[PDB]
């Protein structure tokens, strides 16, 4: 239940960003089980070593997100 | 300001004094805060250099920057340019240090209690209200400037005839000069050798009569309006008076600088140390005869550089103001280096 | 202490007669030789610093301290509010690369007012991050 | 056959702001701190940016021009420095006593004490790269010439500058100019190279030879003739030499018998300066400008006579090489990387060279004397040619990864060679191992012969000897040359193979190096780490495309870490890794050899000299029974011979103490970087990140630690540098203490 | 010359400038006033 590009905390437990906010790009249909597109702005640990940069966006569930607005 | 278009202007902070040049009261609060500076400068250190004053050794050797610029004056000097009283240094730094707390109190005062634009007052506030384009207020305060710098030397006339004596370097004692030169023919020849005079009472006469003529610029700027022939020839903006004054300075400090390597009375030599030697390398600076051990320099050496070099840039912040009264942009010659 | 003072130590006064020049100055050496002479040395003749806090060897280390105090938390200031002034203008990136060299000259001369703005973003909140908003690592 | 674009890039300073444009991955934005490492990671890799071969080689030369700009300054900054800051003239006055000086110190904390007496009342710190004696050998005398040589350097400097800005972004030129590789070929030989030595020759012919004539009968500074006055008047130049007032006129009737008092072949050295002969060396640059241009006429370009390279490449096939060279000149004109392999190797072995003949040779006037310049000459030449060797094994194996194209060359001397790598590697690894055990075994076996007490059992000369009769047999050649294969010379070659003891100046200059046991094992040693090398450095150049290990190397690029921690483990199997390798393995070879050169050198060569004829050396003959230790190469010369570091403080060698030190912190410095994996320090930085964002400080570029490839890249840099550093102040400090 | 301001404004010409007036006022104080092991 979010809009698109309000400021969310992730509650991973498990992520890079965990604590970190993020801007959700799209909520995707119901029936998958992780549909929530968030954006930050800091990139992750990710690609082959000495990459310029990682991904950012992520598909995240419902339950492990505080929304700050 | 120029303001070529783009009425609401902003500046930024390295630019921060360029805010206030449109408005009233803060101009004048700027400029007698800085007026309230020159006066703290030159008490405070009047008496630090009464604190840093050994009698035992000559005077210019030592940096002994205004305390021969007192005993040119003839203040506290004794026999032979032997300095053994000092109490009127030290009187006259406290009179200049009460006089920057004073004009620092009116600078706060205009600061804070006196509004910005003094189109707001009713009584006399209204009166010294000034705009850079009506020239008329601006030759109302610049006669009365002309008329404060004749006061001025005619108190130095007063302090040279009546209210004291100066200082020779030919009998090395005070002297009460009287009579001085009435003719102004000697004056118009004395556009060649200016720099050496060999007589005080040609120097009393000198001020008398550039007194005398400040006077009558005075009474003659606040009795008749500025005309039209110059209002066709010279800019009327805040720069463009900013570029005058500042060329006249320059000019001033050019000739100050030139008047203090070679004089010998008006700066005596045991005061001042001996008479420079205009010696030019990379830039034409004043070296002297002999050299002194500790890589040291005479007063007379430190004031002729200092204001040589302080006279050649404010030159160029004259050039720098007076092609921004003309119209020039100055990204037009970073636009002609990005062009290229 | 245990350790005599330059002013009347034998070794450090048979040493202070042959004290190298160090500047051009060619009496550098011996104004070294009697700015030395207040400081307290052992019996090998060089000068020992006293560090223990107290107030009369205070030149030896407190004096400068402080001084090293002020200027390292000038330099931290400027590097952390310039860096909260670039949190945003479009992109902190470049602004990181290139410098935003008029914002820096200005946090680098507004600098020395670091111990009272310490004291305000402490007071203000803003110096410290909550425990739970700071992005920490999973167990 | 010049071809010519006009304006291909526009000269602007808004590209200057924006760092990373030249990659694709660099110019969206620096998210992330390895970003700037990557920005100097690619800054040079012209092939990555561009992929059209036309586009990168007009790069490569306004580069060449750039590079030209900075060896000029740095040139002018030598004259200048011998000009201004020196005491060359002080040095012409008297060469033997005082020594050259071309460096003043600042005094600002203590370090006036560097400006040490180097003799003559001029403080300053006391050169070695002996280019004073390269001054001496061409024909200064004051130090205006200096001067304005110097100034005429800056302007070549700032010409071959604007050279580059020309060719890059006025007039550059176009793919098939630089693919005339025969006309380059040929100009290089004959327009560069010979025409360059026949200009040295008349320098040396008019400017050298007179002046260092009349400097070794003993003309005192300002009374030699200035150089141009000897061709205003060729009086004074005739009275010198009595083939000069013959003419031109014998050189075009090849009458050249009647110049042969001024173009000799003495041979040996000069024994009133201790160099090469002035005559020796025109005649010498003389022969090679000759059979320079001569060999500068060999490759057709325009005119229908020569050989183009193509066929001389396809007529060379055998029964073993099957299609032969077919192919390589399709190869050698379309890849950057091959030519710069095969140009670093060449020029490595070409610098190696340089040190080997410097040396038993001196060209220079009183160069073999100062014993410092000699030694720090020698050292310098060979770590230049073992860097230079170490770039030619990687860039061979650049070639390989992305500039090898298969379907061109099929049968040919590549395919043949990249199909049998494992005959290769697996015979160069035994004859590793091989030497391995018979050069350091040697040294281990008599290192516990001698600690076991039985000194019989060892490989001394007086134990079980090991005589290198090879080399022996080949002095003995040199020494029977003059007068029986080679008529027309006085003296040898050198007086390192044998002869005459050389003295100058109280000095020895060159002494016959005989070869006892300890040079045969220390030339083994040569050969194995010699050997090695060029296993890690071949082996990187054959495994480079694809192996059994992992046969996917070429779609993951030359510079990458690893494959995966799987097949038990894949980490540093790329070709660039090999590199890495052996740039450590170059770093203790080229160590070992200027060891051997500095101990074999100070115990039988150099030393004082005594009017009976007796030599008494520095380290008084150590070489023959205790080299062939390890104890002895440790005891004997590395704590013997360090002690001049050691004790130099308070002096003019005092800052050799102090980079002594330092080369030894870089090493230790250098072992984090190589023990140590990344993962360990990403997991130690993001909690710095951590502390840093509790207090809002955290920066907005993603700070993260080094790339894998940086890590052992920062390794063996700092590992390389602290060696080097440690070796520099230990030889330069020991060879300064000694004279 | 509106990319040469931000070229002289990177970070390494930015820190190398800073570097440089950080080490010109350490030695024109070590040099007025040398050999301060303390106050
Ligand atoms: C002799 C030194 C001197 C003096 C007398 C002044 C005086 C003044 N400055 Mg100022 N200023 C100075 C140096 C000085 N400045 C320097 C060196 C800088 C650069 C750091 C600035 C940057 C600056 C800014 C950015 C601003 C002022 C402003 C002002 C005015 C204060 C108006 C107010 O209360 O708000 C006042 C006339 C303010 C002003 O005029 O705005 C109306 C303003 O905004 N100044
Ligand atoms: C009569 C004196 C006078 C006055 C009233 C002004 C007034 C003005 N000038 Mg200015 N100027 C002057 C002399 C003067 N100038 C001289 C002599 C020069 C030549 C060097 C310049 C060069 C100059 C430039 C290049 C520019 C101005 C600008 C300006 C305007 C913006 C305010 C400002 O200066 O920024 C506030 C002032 C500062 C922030 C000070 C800058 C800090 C300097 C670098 C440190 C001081 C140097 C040195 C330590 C001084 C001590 C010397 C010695 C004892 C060691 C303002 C109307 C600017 C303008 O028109 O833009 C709108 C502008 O770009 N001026
Ligand atoms: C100016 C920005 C800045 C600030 C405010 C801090 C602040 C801090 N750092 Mg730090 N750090 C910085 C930059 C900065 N760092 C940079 C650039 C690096 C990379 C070299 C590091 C590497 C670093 C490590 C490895 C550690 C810290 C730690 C710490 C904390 C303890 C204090 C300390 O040891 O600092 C001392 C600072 C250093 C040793 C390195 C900084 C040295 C540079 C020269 C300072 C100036 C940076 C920059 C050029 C200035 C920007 C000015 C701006 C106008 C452009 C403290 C919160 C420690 C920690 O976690 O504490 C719990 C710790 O272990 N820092
Ligand atoms: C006979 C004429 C001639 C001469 C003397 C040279 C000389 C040179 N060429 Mg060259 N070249 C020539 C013809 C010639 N070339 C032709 C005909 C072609 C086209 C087929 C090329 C194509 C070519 C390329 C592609 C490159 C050179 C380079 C060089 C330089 C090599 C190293 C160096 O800088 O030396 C030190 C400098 C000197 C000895 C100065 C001597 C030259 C003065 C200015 C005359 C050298 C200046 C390389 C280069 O750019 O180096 C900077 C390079 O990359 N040349
Ligand atoms: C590029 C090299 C170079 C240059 C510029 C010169 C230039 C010169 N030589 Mg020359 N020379 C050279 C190489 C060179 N030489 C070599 C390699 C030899 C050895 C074969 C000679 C042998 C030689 C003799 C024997 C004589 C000259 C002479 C001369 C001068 C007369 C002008 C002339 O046409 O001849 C002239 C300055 C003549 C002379 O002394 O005039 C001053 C003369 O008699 N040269
Ligand atoms: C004719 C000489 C020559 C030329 C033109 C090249 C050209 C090239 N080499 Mg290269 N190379 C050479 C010699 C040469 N090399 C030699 C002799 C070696 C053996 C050491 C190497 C080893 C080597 C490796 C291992 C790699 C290259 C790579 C490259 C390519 C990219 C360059 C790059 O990104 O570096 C940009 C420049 C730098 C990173 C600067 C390096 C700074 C060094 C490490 C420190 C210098 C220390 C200094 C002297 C000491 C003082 C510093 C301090 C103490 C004050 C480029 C085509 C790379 C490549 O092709 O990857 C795809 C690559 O990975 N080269
Ligand atoms: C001092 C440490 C050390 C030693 C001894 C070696 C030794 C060796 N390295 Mg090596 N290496 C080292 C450090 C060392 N490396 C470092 C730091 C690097 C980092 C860059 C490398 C990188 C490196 C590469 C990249 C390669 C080698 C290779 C080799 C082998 C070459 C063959 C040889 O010399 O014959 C063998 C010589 C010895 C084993 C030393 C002699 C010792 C005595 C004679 C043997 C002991 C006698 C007897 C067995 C004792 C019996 C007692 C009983 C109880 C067992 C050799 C085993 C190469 C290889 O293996 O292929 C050929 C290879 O390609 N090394
Ligand atoms: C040494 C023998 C010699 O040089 O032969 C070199 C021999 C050359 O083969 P060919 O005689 O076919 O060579 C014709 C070549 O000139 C064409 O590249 O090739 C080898 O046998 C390779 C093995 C070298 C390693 C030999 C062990
Ligand atoms: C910047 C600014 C400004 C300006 C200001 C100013 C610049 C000020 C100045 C001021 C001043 C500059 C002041 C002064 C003061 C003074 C004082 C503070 C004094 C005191 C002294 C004393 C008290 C002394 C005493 C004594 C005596 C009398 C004698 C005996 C001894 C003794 C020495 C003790 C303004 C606001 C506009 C605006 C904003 C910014
Ligand atoms: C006096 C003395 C002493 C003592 C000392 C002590 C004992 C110390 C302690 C210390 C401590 C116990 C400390 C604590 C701390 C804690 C904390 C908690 C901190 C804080 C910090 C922070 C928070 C930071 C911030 C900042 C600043 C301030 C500036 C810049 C920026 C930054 C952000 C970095 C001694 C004996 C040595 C000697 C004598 C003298
Ligand atoms: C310490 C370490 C790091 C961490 C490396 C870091 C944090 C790099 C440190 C760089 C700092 C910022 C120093 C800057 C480097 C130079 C001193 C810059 C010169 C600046 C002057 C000219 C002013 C690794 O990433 C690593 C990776 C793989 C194997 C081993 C290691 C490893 O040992
Ligand atoms: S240890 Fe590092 S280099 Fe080796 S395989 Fe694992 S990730 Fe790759």
């Amino acid at each position: 239940a979010l809009n698109r590009g309000d400021k969310v905390r992730i509650k991973r437990t498990e992520s890079y960003w965990y604590g970190d906010v993020g801007t959700v790009a799209s909520v995707e249909k119901s029936g998958i089980l992780y549909p929530v597109i968030v954006r930050f702005d800091r990139v992750n640990y990710n690609g082959f070593s000495g990459s310029a940069s990682g991904v950012n966006t992520n598909n995240f569930a419902e339950n492990e997100l505080e929304l700050v607005q | 300001m120029q303001t070529y278009g783009n009425d609401t202007v902003q500046y930024e902070w390295w630019a921060g004094n360029a805010r206030f040049a449109d408005q009233s009261g803060l101009f004048i609060a700027a400029h007698v805060a800085q007026a309230a500076l020159t006066a703290f400068w030159a008490g405070a250190f009047t008496l630090f250099e009464i604190s840093r004053f050994d009698p035992t050794q000559a005077m210019g050797d030592q940096g002994l920057i205004l305390l021969p610029h007192l005993a040119t004056l003839g203040w506290g000097v004794g026999d032979g340019g032997q300095i053994v009283d000092t109490y009127p240094y030290f009187v006259i730094g406290s009179i200049h240090l009460i006089a920057s707390a004073v004009l620092g109190a009116g600078a706060l005062f205009h600061t804070l209690r006196a509004p910005a634009d003094l189109s707001t007052l009713k009584g006399q506030g209204k009166k010294f209200h000034f705009t850079w384009e009506n020239p008329q207020q601006l030759g109302i305060i610049l006669g009365h400037h002309l008329l404060f710098l004749g006061a001025g030397a005619l108190l130095l006339a007063g302090k040279a005839m009546y209210w004291g004596g100066l200082y020779d370097a030919t009998t090395q004692t005070v002297r009460l000069v009287s009579q001085p030169t009435l003719d102004p023919l000697v004056i118009y020849g004395y556009q060649t050798h200016f720099a050496s005079i060999s007589s005080l009472e040609d120097l009393v006469g000198g001020h008398i009569f550039v007194g005398f003529l400040l006077i009558g610029g005075g009474i003659w700027h606040i009795l008749v309006p500025p005309l039209g022939w110059a209002k066709k020839v010279l800019l009327f903006s805040g720069e463009a008076i900013l570029s005058y004054s500042l060329g006249g300075i320059a000019l001033a400090g050019f000739v100050a600088a030139y008047f203090c390597a070679v004089n010998t009375l008006a700066y005596p030599p045991e005061f001042y140390g001996p008479p420079l030697a205009i010696k030019l390398g990379i830039f034409p600076y004043f070296a002297d005869t002999v050299e002194l051990p500790m890589h040291a320099h005479t007063s007379r050496a430190w004031l002729a550089n200092a204001h040589f070099f302080l006279a050649f840039f404010f030159l160029q912040g004259h050039l720098w103001h007076a092609l921004r009264a003309l119209g020039f942009d100055f990204k037009r010659v970073e636009q002609a280096f990005d062009s290229l | 202490a245990n350790l005599t003072p330059c002013s009347e130590n034998p070794a450090y006064l048979a040493k202070s007669k042959n004290f190298l020049n160090t500047t051009n100055d060619p009496n550098s050496g011996k104004i070294r030789a009697e700015r030395y002479a207040s400081a307290l040395c052992g019996p090998e003749g060089y000068p020992h610093l006293i560090v223990d806090g107290r107030f009369t060897h205070a030149g030896d280390f407190l004096i400068p301290s402080i001084l090293f105090l002020y200027i390292a938390g000038w330099i931290g200031w400027v590097g952390r509010s310039y860096l909260i002034e670039i949190r945003e203008s479009k992109n902190p990136e470049m602004q990181e690369v290139v410098i935003n060299v008029p914002l820096a000259i200005k946090k680098m001369l507004g600098g020395f007012l670091w111990p009272l703005a310490a004291v305000g973003e402490y007071t203000s909140g803003k110096l410290v991050m909550k425990d739970s908003e700071i992005p920490t690592s999973p167990r | 056959k010049v071809s010519v674009d006009n304006n291909p890039v526009p000269t602007s300073f808004e590209k200057w702001g924006k760092p990373g444009h030249f990659d694709r991955t660099l110019a969206r934005g620096p998210k992330t701190t390895t970003w700037i490492w990557n920005l100097h990671a690619n800054a040079h890799d012209f092939d990555s940016q561009t992929s059209d071969l036309e586009d990168v080689s007009r790069k490569i030369f306004s580069a060449h021009f750039g590079h030209l700009a900075v060896v000029f300054v740095w040139l002018s900054g030598m004259y200048f420095h011998g000009a201004k800051f020196s005491n060359y003239e002080g040095w012409l006055a008297d060469p033997t006593h005082i020594k050259p000086s071309a460096q003043v110190v600042w005094p600002i904390v203590g370090q006036g004490i560097l400006n040490g007496d180097v003799g003559g009342g001029f403080h300053g710190i006391q050169i070695t790269s002996g280019l004073f004696y390269l001054w001496r050998a061409s024909g200064f005398t004051d130090s205006y010439q200096l001067y304005c040589t110097a100034i005429g350097g800056l302007v070549m400097a700032a010409l071959m500058l604007f050279a580059g800005w020309f060719h890059y972004h006025v007039k550059a030129p176009k793919l098939e100019w630089f693919q005339n590789v025969e006309s380059m070929m040929n100009h290089h030989l004959a327009g560069l190279l010979g025409l360059g030595s026949l200009g040295w020759a008349g320098h040396q012919i008019h400017v050298s030879m007179p002046i260092n004539k009349l400097l070794d009968a003993g003309v005192a500074p300002k009374d030699i003739p200035l150089p141009h006055e000897f061709i205003l008047e060729p009086s004074k130049m005739a009275e010198l030499y009595p083939s000069f007032a013959q003419g031109l006129t014998p050189f075009f009737t090849l009458n050249w018998g009647v110049y042969s008092d001024f173009l000799t072949f003495k041979g040996g050295l000069n024994p009133v300066t201790g160099g090469l002969w002035l005559s020796d060396t025109a005649h010498h640059h003389l022969a090679i400008a000759v059979l320079f241009i001569i060999a500068g006429h060999m490759y057709r370009t325009n005119w229908g006579i020569g050989h183009s390279m193509k066929e001389i490449l396809e007529a060379h096939k055998g029964p073993f090489t099957g299609e032969g060279h077919k192919g390589l000149y399709e190869i050698l004109t379309t890849s950057w990387h091959a030519q710069l392999a095969i140009n670093l190797a060449l020029l490595g072995s070409l610098t190696i060279i340089v040190a080997q003949h410097m040396y038993a040779m001196p060209p220079y006037p009183y160069q073999a004397i100062d014993y410092a310049t000699q030694l720090s000459l020698f050292t310098h030449h060979m770590w230049i040619g073992g860097f230079l060797i170490v770039g030619a094994g990687a860039h061979g194996a650049i070639f390989m990864v992305r500039d090898y194209d298969p379907a061109k060359n099929v049968n040919n001397l590549l395919d043949r060679m990249l199909r049998h790598r494992d005959a290769i590697i697996s015979h160069l690894n035994w004859v590793c191992i091989f030497l391995g055990f018979h050069s350091f075994g040697l040294y281990i076996h008599n290192d516990t012969m001698r600690a076991l007490g039985r000194p019989q059992d060892m490989f001394s000369d007086t134990a079980i000897q090991l005589q290198p009769i090879f080399a022996q047999w080949v002095q003995h050649l040199h020494t029977l040359a003059p007068g029986a294969t080679a008529p027309n010379a006085l003296a040898t070659a050198s007086y390192a193979f044998g002869g005459e003891t050389i003295a100058v100046a109280g000095k020895v200059a060159m002494m016959p190096i005989t070869l006892g046991t300890a040079d045969f094992m220390v030339h083994h040693i040569h050969a194995f780490t010699i050997h090695v090398t060029a296993l890690i450095l071949l082996k990187g150049v054959l495994y480079a495309r694809s192996s059994r290990l992992v046969p996917d190397k070429a779609n993951l690029g030359f510079r990458f870490p690893c494959d995966g921690p799987g097949r038990g483990g894949t980490c540093q199997v790329s070709g660039w890794d090999h590199v890495f390798l052996g740039l450590f393995w170059m770093y203790n070879s080229l160590s070992v050899v200027i060891f051997h050169f500095s101990w074999k050198m100070q115990s039988d060569v150099w030393g004082t000299v005594s009017p009976d004829g007796s030599v008494t050396h520095v380290t008084l003959g150590n070489f023959a029974q205790s080299a062939i230790t390890i104890n002895g190469w440790l005891r004997d010369f590395l704590w013997a011979q360090a002690a001049n570091v050691i004790n130099s403080y308070g002096s003019a060698l005092s800052a050799y103490g102090i980079m002594f030190l330092a080369g030894h912190f870089v090493f230790a410095f250098s072992l984090m970087f190589l023990f140590s994996g990344r993962g360990y320090w990403q997991e130690l930085i993001e909690s710095i990140v951590w502390a840093h964002n509790k207090l809002n400080v955290a920066p907005a570029i993603q700070p993260r630690a080094l790339s894998i490839i940086q890590g052992r890249a920062v390794g063996v840099a700092h590992y390389l540098l602290g060696g080097i550093v440690t070796t520099w102040a230990f030889f330069l400090a020991r060879s300064l203490s000694i004279g | 010359m509106d990319g040469l301001k931000s070229f002289l404004s990177t970070a390494p010409v930015m820190i190398m400038a800073l570097l440089t007036f950080t080490a010109g006022i350490l030695i024109e104080f070590n040099r007025f006033y040398p050999d301060l092991l303390f106050h």
